[PDB]
């Protein structure tokens, strides 16, 4: 039948207060010409009511795909309270359920350290290289600015898991011109760090 | 004759979590093998030797149900004629109760005869129809006080159709038997005459599929076989906790068959020391359980060691009488 | 009740890569083919050149050492980064060495650049002069195998 797929929040809303951090039921294949979609949600097993729908999205091929986003407290996705979302519709036998949480486990703080490019790398036509490692629970940001103005070109990993349970991962920004002249700051967001937010700089 | 349609709803019973309070005091429940009866008339090695009667069975058992299997003996006349005349009146003086077992197979069965698959709309009589059969068939035809669907298949789990067919005989029973029934109106399990719609099934809730039926059963027997522990059965009852209160779980434990092969050694050596007992004597945390059950009550006692794998023995009903007195909290 | 291509280091050594209820086979467009809970060899040239029912990706076919930062030095941990970038074909192979293999060593998934490339990090006795290593292995490297040290 139809099937239901829950998403967590993005980590940069659950780690700044300025935010506003939602928690996502996508309800898909709702074929059968009789639809309409019930949703529960749920807060560690306690029904909460403050949730918003209506988000009905066509997409032909038979189907149908409702959304509903609940918006959670920062604090409560934080402490690792368990959100669950309930799915009702008379083509089901029993409705659907599904539950989605912070990742258990003790917080724990990345450690951010700058790399310049390698001399062999200035030949070519340079990267500058950002290591996040040590920190719990995958949910982290990762931007690059200079002078006070963003970055854009930059890609980073998909953190990796390391020998210790921790998670790691690198951020390369490609760039000369102000790195020539001595100009860079990569900011990682995390839940264990001071204010969830450090900057680490890298020069000439 | 009814044509409403049968409802896929609830999920989860009107009440659930632990109870501290039920209406229905714990009951123990035993699970009875008809086909090592002595009225039962079974090229068998064992065609003598059958020791046990139903009513040997102590006079605390709260209900026993009726395990028939057809294909295990070669004619049961005699003991629906010894049940009819013997058995079934010195359990109800007794006021043991007696229901009998259907497994889910037969059911699935049945409803696949009549053509019928697994969707919302769906001829609304067919379902009602089987239900009604098997309720003569096996509670009214011998003024019994309820059916036991067994449900071990982990296909119903597995597809959405099966899931349908058992919620909608489960509906249509429940409008035989059960909270739901209206023959049941301002009656509570234990008075007089009330009719039980009990499910048994696996001890994992998302195996056992009891969202199905929680709204529609007074009991839920989860085949604790293999536990033993406190801790075990703490852990199953919080995977059931969120379908079902706690008055309708009831933990069990199997005692040892003959050429078995299963081997399951929560109720073998001392009583006072047995896993068995520990399910006996657990309690949800802050609640109530509905009772304790026990598989193959003429077994009660024996092991898979020695003769015990390929003889039949009498037994003293001592594990039986020992849960009895934990789950109650009262001395025979 | 199918559709995965072989493993990386298989196709790149001359090593063998291989191909792919209780109602309990039958493609180059040929017959040397072939777990209850609770494959096809295939030519290295064969993959190599682009060979209910699907080959390399298609397309046309840079490694630095870092060193760890100074901040790095404190307590017990430093970092040797390895970014090999300006890839095609995700498929790569990475790993450490300082004659003998190290295995306390990680590499991240390929990420696609925004050129159209790829690029990834390794992550892995060097105080005292020892000389570590990170060897790549892709297609398009001379003789597939290519090393880059790092050191003090």
């Amino acid at each position: 039948g139809p099937s239901v797929f829950l998403f967590p929040p993005k980590p940069k809303d659950t780690l700044m207060i300025s935010r506003t951090p939602e928690v996502t039921c996508v309800v898909v294949d709702v074929s059968h010409e009789d639809p309409e979609v019930k949703f529960n949600w749920y807060v560690d097993g306690v029904e909460v009511h403050n949730a918003k729908t209506k988000p009905r999205e066509e997409q032909y091929n038979s189907t149908y795909r409702v959304v509903s986003v609940l918006t959670v407290l920062h604090q409560d996705w934080l402490n690792g309270k368990e959100y669950k979302c309930k799915v009702s519709n008379k083509a089901l036998p029993a409705p659907i359920e599904k539950t989605i949480s912070k990742a258990k486990g003790q917080p724990r703080e990345p450690q951010v350290y700058t790399l310049p490019p390698s001399r062999d790398e200035l030949t070519k036509n340079v990267s500058l290289t950002c290591l996040v490692k040590g920190f719990y629970p995958s949910d982290i940001a990762v931007e690059w600015s200079s002078n006070g103005q963003p970055e854009n070109n930059y890609k980073t990993t998909p953190p990796v898991l390391d020998s210790d349970g921790s998670f790691f991962l690198y951020s390369k920004l490609t760039v000369k011109s102000r790195w020539q002249q001595g100009n860079f700051s990569c900011s990682v967001m995390h839940e264990a760090l001071h204010n969830h937010y450090t900057q680490k700089s890298l020069s000439l | 004759l009814s044509n409403a349609p049968l409802a896929a709803s609830p999920g989860q019973a009107d009440k659930v979590g632990a109870q501290a309070t039920c209406a229905a005091k714990p009951i123990f429940f035993g699970y009875y093998r008809t086909w090592r009866d002595k009225a039962i008339e079974l090229g068998d090695k064992w065609k003598d030797k059958l020791h046990t009667k139903l009513t040997d069975i102590p006079e605390q058992v709260d209900m026993v149900s009726l395990f028939h299997v057809p294909d295990n003996q070669k004619s049961d006349q005699r003991f629906w004629e010894t049940f009819d005349k013997e058995y079934h009146p010195t359990l109800k003086e007794r006021g043991t109760k007696v229901v009998r077992t259907i497994g889910a197979k037969l059911l699935l069965n049945k409803i696949k005869e009549k053509g019928l698959y697994g969707q919302s709309r769906e001829d609304d009589s067919k379902y009602r129809e089987i239900a009604h059969e098997v309720y003569e068939e096996y509670v009214a035809k011998h003024n019994l006080d309820g059916l036991d669907v067994a449900m071990a298949l982990r296909e119903v789990e597995k597809y959405t159709n099966l899931r349908w067919q058992l919620r909608k005989i489960m509906g249509a029973f429940s409008e035989l038997m059960g909270p739901k029934a209206p023959g049941n109106a301002g009656k509570k399990p234990g008075d007089d005459g009330y009719k039980y719609l009990i499910y048994d099934t696996f001890d994992n809730a998302q195996l056992a599929q009891v969202a199905l039926v929680a709204d529609v059963v007074d009991y839920v027997l989860a085949q604790t076989y293999d536990k033993g522990t406190e801790e075990s059965i703490t852990r199953v009852w919080n995977g059931f906790r969120d379908k079902i209160n706690s008055c309708q779980f009831l933990a069990g434990y199997a005692h040892p068959e003959e050429n078995d092969t299963n081997r399951f050694l929560t109720a073998i050596g001392d009583v006072d020391t047995s896993g068995a007992m520990n399910v006996a004597a657990w309690k949800p945390e802050g609640g109530e359980k509905g009772g304790t059950f026990a598989y193959a009550l003429d077994r009660d006692g024996r092991t898979y060691d020695g003769d015990d794998l390929t003889t039949l023995k009498p037994t003293d009903f001592a594990f039986t009488k020992r849960a009895i007195e934990l789950t109650k909290g009262i001395s025979l």
